[PDB]
C-alpha cells in the first residue's frame, strides 16, 4: 500500500522518523488493503494468465 | 559536470515548493478579458515576461533571512541579520530594486509641493525595512543579555544549587525569551518578504497587449 | 500486436512512475524514462515560466491549463503517429490527421 | 526498491558552497585596510621593534578573566604619555 | 539499453507453448527495474568528515572568543540558553506530523498521480 | 632590421592558410565565431566543409546549428556536407530545439535543399518534441521562413501549422521593423492560404497589415484582403479591427 | 554596544554575495528540481481527462 | 509492427541495468546560460539593487572616515592626544 | 567499534527509549509529560548555570550584581564594582593564594 | 590493451597534498606575532584613526614604480618628528 | 567474477563434437580480459582547475610582488632568463632517449619477466 | 571549440613541425640546429630585455647605470643618481607631461 | 538535594547492564579493549558471545582476532562460538596473518578445541599465504604456542615446521626474560622430538639451555639432552657451544 510503501522510503529510516509509522498518518483504506493483496495474488504471472 | 541525484518528493523539495508557491502567490496575475486560448496565448507569455520574478525574489529574501536570523538562536552564533550593514543592507536592496523596477517602467527618468511628501514617506520605506529587520535582531537579543546578567548575579552570591526557587523563576524567564526570539526570528523574515512583494508589486504593472483585430461570432 | 510496443510502454512506465513517485523515485529515472517531458519542463524554467501553471491558475484559464497539460505529454503519441504516417506512406496514401481538411 | 540507491551517496554539499564560502572569506580578507586593531608601520619600525612590544594589550585579552579587563601581554611600556 | 517491453515480447515469441508457462517468471524478472543493493557503509564521506571538522573548528573559534569577550559568562549561559530549546525541539514537534505536513506544502505530494487510467490503454 | 624580422614573420606565420590549420580541431566553433566576424572566405569555407565531413554524424545539436548558420552567412552550399546535417537532424529530432530548428531551416530554405523525411523530423520536432510555447519566443520573421519552406515544398502538416501559428500575434509582429513586418505578413499569409489553414491568429498577422496599409500596395493588399475573405468564412465571421480601449 | 560595523560596505557587500548565491542557487539548483517534478505531476493531471481520451480513440482494441 | 525505432529517445522503461545519470538543467551545466538567459533578463533589478546599497554604503563610508580624519587633526593641530590612551 | 555506526546506534537508544520520565517513575509528580520537558528545559538551564559558575568561581563578574558578594569575601577582589581596582587586589591575593 | 583505463582518470594531486598545504598555510598565519609591517594598537587608537592614517607609506610600494622608492599612500603627516 | 579458464573448461566441455570449432572463437572472447574502452573526455577534472587556477593565481600573486620589488625590472627581467631554459630544454633534451634512460634505472624495467617458462606448466 | 582540445592539438603543431629553422630557410647561416637554438635562447633573453625596458620606458633605474643616460634626458628624473632627488623632479614633470 | 538526584542517577544508568546495552552494537571492539582494562565478568562476556554469533561468519580478520584473545584474557570457552571462529579461519585462511594466527591459536591452545580442518589452514596459512619471515617477527614464546599444538593434536605438517623453526634465534629467544626463556625452550625442544623434526635452526634452541644451565634441572636437562642427542646425528654432526669473538 501507499502507507506500507513510504514506510520504507528513505525518509523513514532518518533518525526523527525512524520509529515512525505512515499508517498512523493516513492509514490504508479497505480497498486499498484488499488490492494490495490482489496484487500479491497477480504478481505470478501464471497465476494471472489461468485467472484471466 | 555531473550533477547530482534527487529524490522525488524530498522534503527540503517539498518546503520550497510551498515556499516558492507561497511567495509567488502574493502578486498574482490578472485576468485578461478574453478567453485564454491559442490567440491570447502570447499576450500572456508577454505578460509573464514583463512581470518581476517577485515570487524568486521573495523567497530569496526568505530563505536568506530566516537561515540568518535562526543561527541567532543556534549556540556559539550571533546572527548575521544582527549587524547594521546586513540587515539594512539588505532592505535598501530592496527599496532600490522596487525603485529601480519602477524607473525602467519608463525611460530611467526619476519623479507641487505634495509629491516632496510622498517621496519622503516613500525613501523612508528603505530604511523602515532594513532597521525593523535590525533592531528586532538586535533588541531581543540584547534583552537576553541583560537579564542573563541578573539571572546570573542570584547563583554567583547565593549557593550553587542553592536557594533554587528565586533562579527558577528567572531560568523559566529566560527560557521563555528564547522562545520568543524564535517567533520573532520566524516573523520578522516574513515581514521582511511579504513587504518585499508589496514594494515591487507597486511597480509590477504594465499594459495587456492583447488583441488588436478579432474575427467576432 | 500491431502497435502493442506503444501502448504498453505507455502502461509500464507510467506504473513506475505512479508506484514511486513522490517516495523513492530519483529524477534520473524519469528523465531516463520521459526524456522530452524533462526537456519540455525545463524550458519553462529555462525561458522564464517556471510558474506558468501558476500564471494560468492566477487568470482562471481552466482550460488552457489542460491545453498545457496535454501539450507537455503531446510526445507520448509520437511513437504512433510516425508509425502510423509511415504506414500510410509506404501504402500511398496520406496520413489523415497530417491534413487540414482531412 | 530505491532506498539502498540514495544511501550510497552520502553527504553532500549545497552545489555551489565552494562560491559563496570564497565570496565571503574574500571580503573579510580583501578589506583593503589593516587588520582590525593594528597599524601599518614602517619596515623601520618593524625591524628594530621586539615582538612582545609590536603586540597591543587591547588585543589579547585573557581567555577566562578572572577580573574584566584582564589582558595577556603587556606590550611596550615606553608609553607617549 | 533497449526497452523492457520490447525484451518481454521477445523473450515471449521465442519460447515455445511447453516452457511458456515456465519461462514467465524469468521474463517477468529480465524486465523488472533494477533497485540497487544496500552496498557495504564506507561511512563519513570526504565531505561530511569537512562538514564535521569545519562545524568543530567553527564551534571551538566561536567558543575561543567569547570566552574573552567581556561579557565572557554572559555569552557562554548564553549558549546554554539557546541548545536548551535545541533539546525541546526534539521533545515536542511532532516529527511524523511535521512530515507529513510539508508533503501538503507541495501539490506534488499533496495528492496521487492522476494520469493514464488503463482502460484506455489495453492491448486486446 | 627590427622592421625587418616582423615583416618577414608576418608574411609566413601569419597567414589565412595557417589560420585554417589551427581551424581544423573543432570545425563548427571556428566556422559559426569567424563567420560573425565577417570572414566569409567561399574557398576558406571548402576546406571547412570536408574537414568536418567525418564529424557530422556525430555532432551536438549546437554544432549543428553552429554549421548551418555560419554555412548561411558565408552563404556556400555544400550539397553533400547538407546531407549530412539533413541526417544528423533527422537522426536526432527529438534533440533539437525550436530555438535551434528555426536557424537550420532558414538556411535549408535560401539553400533550397528539402527532403521529406527532413520535412518531417523538423514538423515532429517542433510540435512534439518541443514546448507548445517555443513558437512565441520565436520572432515571426523566423516563423515566416519556416511556414515558406513548407509551402515551398508542397509539405501541408496542419499539426505544425497549428504550432508555428501560436508565434504569430501584436506581441511577435510589434518587435519587427515595419519594413521587416511587411516582408513577413504577406510571406505569412502567402503560406497560410497555400494550405487553406486559417486559425484563429490568423487575424494578427492580417491585422498587422489593416492597421498599416499605407506601407502596402494596393496587389499586395489584394493579396491580403483574399486571406481575410478566406479566413473569415472559415472562422464564421467577419474581421473587425479594434481600437484600444 | 556594537552598533556601527567597522565597515559598512563589507557587511552590504556580505549581504548582497549571501542573497546573489542564494537567488543563484534557488534559480539553478532548487528550483529547476522543484519544477520538474511539480510539473510531472502537474502535466499529468491537467492531462488525465483529455490524454485518456485521446488514447481511447486512438487504440483499436475494442 | 511497431518496432522501438519509433520509441527511441521519445519514451523508455524503466531502467534495468543501472540507474542513469540525472539530466542537468541548461543552467546547472553553465554560469553563462543562467546569466545570459536568467540573470540578467529577469534579475537585474536585483543585481541592480544590491549595486546601489554597497554603493550608497561605501559613500557612508567614506563620510565616516572623512569625520573621522577632522577629529584626527583637530586634536594634533589642538595639542591634544587623539584618543584616551587605550587603557591600559 | 566502526565510529560512525556504534554510537548512532547508542544515541538512537538513548533518544527513543530511554526516558527518565517513566523509567525513574515521575508521573507520581507529574501532571502530564508536556511539562516534565518545560521543566527539563528550565532544570537544564539551571544546572547549565551553576556549572558554568563553579567551573571557574573566584572571579570577578563583569554582570551587575545587584549589591550582593558571594560568601566570604565581601571586600575583596570578587566583589570590588571598579574593575581596575579589583585587577590591583587580585594579582595581590594571587601571590597568597 | 589498458591505454584507455589511465586516460579515463585525469590530473589528481599527490595522495596527501591537503595536508602539506594545510601545514605550510597554518605556520604563515599562526606565526603569533603581528603581520609583517604593521603594529598591534588599542582599540581606542583603531576607532579614532582615519583608515588613511593606519596605513604605512612602507607597506604600500608602488606598483611598477617610474623612480625606485614610490610609494601609493602617503599615511599620517602627523609625524614625531 | 569466477576466473576464466574454469569459464573455458566449462563452455568447451558443455558444447558438442560438431559445434565444437566454431565455438572456439566465442570461448576465445569470452575469456579474453577486459580492457576498458576509451570514454569521452569529460576534460579537465575538478582537481585539474585547481591545479591550473591555482597556478595561475600563484604566478600573477608572485608577478605582482615582483613589480614593486625595488629591483623589479631585475625581477621581471630575471623570469625571461629562466623561461629561456624551459624552452631550450624543450628543444635540446632527448625525451625518448630519457625515457628508455629512467626505464633502466628500474629493474622492473630494464628486463623483462623471467618465471614459468611454458614446458613446466604444459597439461599434456 | 572544446576549451581543452583545440589548442592543444594547434601547441602540438606548433611544438613539433612548425619549425622556423627549415621553414625560414636559416640553414644556409648556420652551421647546426643546436646552434640555432643557442642563439634563439639568446635572442628569446634580448628582445625579452627589450621589451620589458620599452614597455615602461620613462623609470628611474634601479640598477646601477654606468654612467650613461638613455636619450636627451641627462640631467633629469630619468637619468638622476639620488632617488629622493628624482622623485621630486618626476612629479614636476609629471604636470608638465 | 544536589547529592541525591547524582546517586539517583547512579544506580539506574550508569550500571553494567546498560554498559552491555551500548556494547550490542559492536561486539569484537568493545569485548577487546574492555578485556584489555581488566573486565573479565564471566556472565557479561555471555552476552557478547550471543550478540556476536550471527556475525562471526562475516568477521574480518582483525575482528577475529579481537574476539579470539578477548574470550582468552576472559577465559571463557565458548564452544558454539569457537566453531564459528574456526569456520572463519578456516574460510579465510588466505586473509589471516601469522601475527593473527599466533593469537587466535595461543587461544585455541588454552581452551583445547581444534579441528583437523582447522589444523591444515592454520598450517597453510603460516606456511604459504604468509611471509616467510613472518616468524622471525613473532618472538618465540609465541611460536613455542604453535609448537605445542600442533604436537598436542599429534598433526605432522613437516612444511609448518620449518616455517615456526626459523623464528627461533639468539635474537627472538634473547628478548624473553630467563623465566620465560625456559619455559618457552623446554615447550620448543618437547614439540621438535614428538615430530622427530630436527632443523639447523634446533641449536639456537638447544644453544639457549645449554649457555645458562644453572637455570635447569637435571630431570629437564635430561630432556634437553635427549633432544640434542636426536637433532646431532640428524643435522650430521655434534654441538658446540660458541665463545664470542
Ligand atoms: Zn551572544
Ligand atoms: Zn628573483
Amino acid at each position: 500500500t501507499f502507507a506500507q510503501r513510504l514506510n520504507s522510503s528513505p525518509a523513514f529510516s532518518s533518525f526523527l522518523l525512524k520509529r515512525e509509522k505512515a499508517e498512523s498518518e493516513v492509514p490504508p483504506s479497505e480497498l486499498e488493503l484488499e488490492a494490495a493483496q490482489k496484487a500479491a495474488e497477480l504478481e505470478d504471472p501464471e497465476v494471472a494468465l489461468r485467472t484471466l | 559536470s555531473s550533477v547530482r541525484d534527487v529524490k522525488t518528493g524530498s522534503l527540503p523539495t517539498n518546503f520550497l515548493t510551498g515556499v516558492y508557491r507561497f511567495w509567488r502567490s502574493q502578486n498574482p496575475a490578472e485576468k485578461p478579458h478574453d478567453p485564454v486560448n491559442d490567440r491570447l496565448l502570447p499576450a500572456v507569455v508577454d505578460a509573464s515576461d514583463k512581470r518581476a520574478s517577485i515570487g524568486t525574489w521573495a523567497t530569496t529574501f526568505f530563505c536568506t533571512i530566516i537561515s540568518c536570523n535562526l543561527l541567532g538562536l543556534m549556540p556559539f552564533n550571533e546572527a548575521p541579520t544582527s549587524g547594521l550593514g546586513f540587515a539594512t543592507g539588505l532592505g535598501v536592496s530592496v527599496w532600490a530594486t522596487a525603485t529601480i523596477l519602477g524607473l525602467s517602467k519608463t525611460g530611467f527618468k526619476f519623479p507641487f509641493i505634495f509629491v516632496p511628501l510622498e517621496t519622503i514617506s516613500y525613501t523612508f520605506r528603505a530604511v523602515s525595512l532594513g532597521v525593523r529587520l535590525w533592531v528586532n535582531m538586535l533588541a531581543g537579543h540584547t534583552l537576553l543579555h541583560i537579564l542573563t546578567g541578573m539571572a546570573l548575579a542570584l547563583p554567583f552570591s547565593l549557593g550553587f544549587f542553592s536557594m533554587v526557587p528565586a533562579t527558577f523563576g528567572v531560568c523559566c524567564l529566560l527560557s521563555a525569551l528564547v522562545g520568543l526570539e524564535y517567533l520573532v526570528a520566524v516573523l520578522q523574515s516574513g515581514v521582511f518578504s511579504i513587504l518585499s512583494t508589496v514594494y515591487v508589486g507597486e511597480f509590477n504593472h504594465d499594459k495587456f497587449i492583447g488583441p488588436a483585430a478579432k474575427i467576432v461570432k | 500486436e500491431e502497435e502493442e510496443l506503444w501502448l504498453l510502454t505507455l502502461t509500464q512506465q507510467f506504473k513506475h512512475i505512479q508506484k514511486h513517485f513522490g517516495i523513492d523515485l530519483p529524477h534520473s529515472v524519469v528523465a531516463h524514462m520521459d526524456p522530452l517531458l524533462i526537456k519540455k519542463i525545463d524550458w519553462e524554467t529555462t525561458n522564464a515560466l517556471e510558474d506558468f501553471d501558476i500564471t494560468l491558475d492566477d487568470m482562471g484559464a481552466e482550460d488552457a491549463k489542460e491545453q498545457w497539460g496535454a501539450e507537455n505529454l503531446s510526445h507520448h503519441f509520437l511513437p504512433l503517429i510516425r508509425y502510423r504516417r509511415d504506414l500510410a506512406r509506404k501504402n500511398g496514401d496520406r496520413y489523415g490527421p497530417d491534413l487540414v481538411n482531412g | 526498491s530505491y532506498s539502498a540507491y540514495f544511501a550510497k551517496a552520502g553527504f553532500q554539499f549545497p552545489a555551489g558552497l565552494s562560491a559563496l564560502v570564497a565570496g565571503i572569506v574574500a571580503l573579510n580578507v580583501c578589506t583593503g585596510r589593516p587588520t582590525k586593531g593594528t597599524k601599518e608601520i614602517s619596515n623601520a619600525e618593524y625591524n628594530a621593534t621586539p615582538i612582545g612590544y609590536l603586540q597591543s594589550p587591547d588585543q589579547h585579552p585573557t581567555a577566562f578573566p578572572k577580573v574584566p579587563g584582564m589582558k595577556d601581554v603587556h606590550g611596550s611600556p615606553h608609553h607617549h604619555h | 539499453e533497449g526497452n523492457s517491453v520490447a525484451g518481454i515480447i521477445k523473450s515471449v515469441n521465442e519460447t515455445s507453448g511447453a516452457n511458456l508457462l515456465s519461462s514467465l517468471k524469468t521474463i517477468k524478472a529480465q524486465a523488472a527495474p533494477i533497485y540497487p543493493a544496500a552496498a557495504s557503509s564506507t561511512g563519513y564521506s570526504t565531505q561530511a568528515k569537512i562538514a564535521l571538522f569545519g562545524a568543530l573548528s567553527w564551534i571551538l573559534y566561536r567558543a575561543d572568543g567569547q570566552s574573552k569577550a567581556h561579557e565572557w559568562i554572559v555569552d557562554l549561559n548564553l549558549n546554554v540558553l539557546q541548545a536548551a530549546w535545541l533539546i525541546s525541539f526534539s521533545s515536542l514537534i511532532p516529527f511524523r506530523a511535521v512530515y507529513f505536513a510539508f508533503r501538503g506544502m507541495a501539490p506534488a505530494t499533496a495528492s496521487t498521480l492522476n494520469g493514464l487510467k488503463t482502460f484506455s490503454s489495453i492491448s486486446l | 632590421p627590427s622592421q625587418n624580422l616582423v615583416s618577414t614573420f608576418a608574411n609566413k606565420v601569419i597567414v589565412e592558410e595557417n589560420l585554417v590549420n589551427v581551424a581544423e580541431i573543432d570545425v563548427p566553433f571556428w566556422s559559426y565565431w569567424l563567420s560573425s566576424a565577417g570572414f566569409t572566405s567561399k574557398d576558406a569555407f571548402v576546406k571547412f566543409a570536408e574537414a568536418v565531413k567525418p564529424k557530422v554524424a556525430a555532432l551536438s545539436t549546437s554544432d549543428i546549428t553552429n554549421l548551418t548558420v555560419a554555412f548561411k552567412r558565408a552563404n556556400y552550399y555544400d550539397k553533400d556536407l547538407f546531407t549530412g546535417i539533413e541526417a544528423n537532424v533527422s537522426a536526432n529530432f527529438t534533440k533539437f530545439e525550436t530555438e535551434q530548428l528555426l536557424q537550420i531551416v532558414a538556411t535549408f530554405d535560401a539553400f533550397n535543399h528539402s527532403s521529406v523525411a527532413f520535412l518531417d523530423d523538423v514538423a515532429d520536432s517542433i510540435t512534439y518534441c518541443n514546448h507548445y510555447l517555443a513558437p512565441v519566443r520565436a520572432g515571426a520573421d523566423e516563423l515566416a521562413t519556416l511556414l515558406t519552406y513548407y509551402a515551398k515544398n508542397g509539405h501541408e502538416r496542419a499539426d505544425l501549422l497549428a504550432t508555428v501559428a501560436r508565434g504569430f500575434s501584436e506581441v511577435s509582429l510589434g518587435k519587427l521593423s515595419a519594413a521587416q513586418r511587411k516582408d513577413t505578413v504577406l510571406s505569412a499569409l502567402k503560406a497560410f492560404q497555400t494550405f487553406g489553414f486559417y486559425p484563429e491568429s490568423i487575424e494578427a498577422v492580417i491585422g498587422a497589415a489593416l492597421v498599416s496599409p499605407a506601407e502596402y500596395s494596393a496587389e499586395e493588399l489584394k493579396e491580403v484582403e483574399a486571406v481575410k475573405v478566406a479566413a473569415e468564412n472559415a472562422l464564421g465571421g467577419e474581421f473587425v479591427l479594434i481600437q484600444e480601449g | 554596544m556594537k552598533l556601527l560595523p567597522e565597515s559598512l560596505q563589507q557587511e552590504a557587500a556580505t549581504a548582497a554575495v549571501v542573497a546573489s548565491w542564494v537567488l543563484w542557487h534557488l534559480d539553478t539548483q532548487l528550483l529547476p528540481t522543484i519544477m520538474r517534478e511539480h510539473k510531472l505531476h502537474a502535466c499529468w493531471a491537467a492531462a488525465a481527462k483529455r490524454y485518456n481520451e485521446k488514447l481511447f480513440k486512438l487504440n483499436p482494441s475494442y | 509492427v511497431l518496432g522501438e525505432v519509433y520509441l527511441k529517445d521519445i519514451l523508455r522503461t524503466p531502467p534495468t541495468g543501472a540507474i542513469p545519470a540525472n539530466v542537468p538543467h541548461p543552467f546547472q551545466t553553465s554560469f553563462y546560460t543562467y546569466a545570459t538567459k536568467k540573470l540578467i533578463p529577469r534579475h537585474w533589478y536585483l543585481l541592480g539593487g544590491f549595486t546601489f546599497t554597497i554603493t550608497l554604503y561605501g559613500i557612508l563610508d567614506g563620510l565616516r572616515d572623512s569625520g573621522k580624519k577632522k577629529a584626527y587633526d583637530e586634536a594634533i593641530h589642538a595639542g591634544k592626544t587623539p584618543y584616551t590612551a587605550g587603557g591600559h | 567499534m566502526a565510529v560512525t555506526s556504534f554510537l548512532g546506534k547508542a544515541f538512537e537508544k538513548y533518544f527513543y527509549d530511554f526516558s527518565a520520565y517513566e523509567q525513574f517513575g515521575l508521573n507520581r509528580f507529574l501532571s502530564s509529560k508536556g511539562q516534565y520537558v518545560a521543566l527539563r528545559h528550565v532544570g537544564f538551564v539551571m544546572v547549565g548555570v551553576n556549572v558554568l559558575l563553579a567551573a571557574n568561581f573566584p572571579f570577578n563578574p563583569p554582570f551587575p550584581t545587584i549589591g550582593m558578594c558571594p560568601a566570604g569575601w565581601e571586600g575583596t577582589w570578587v566583589c570590588q564594582a571598579d574593575k581596575a581596582k579589583a585587577l590591583e587586589m587580585y594579582k595581590e591575593w594571587k601571590k597568597s593564594n
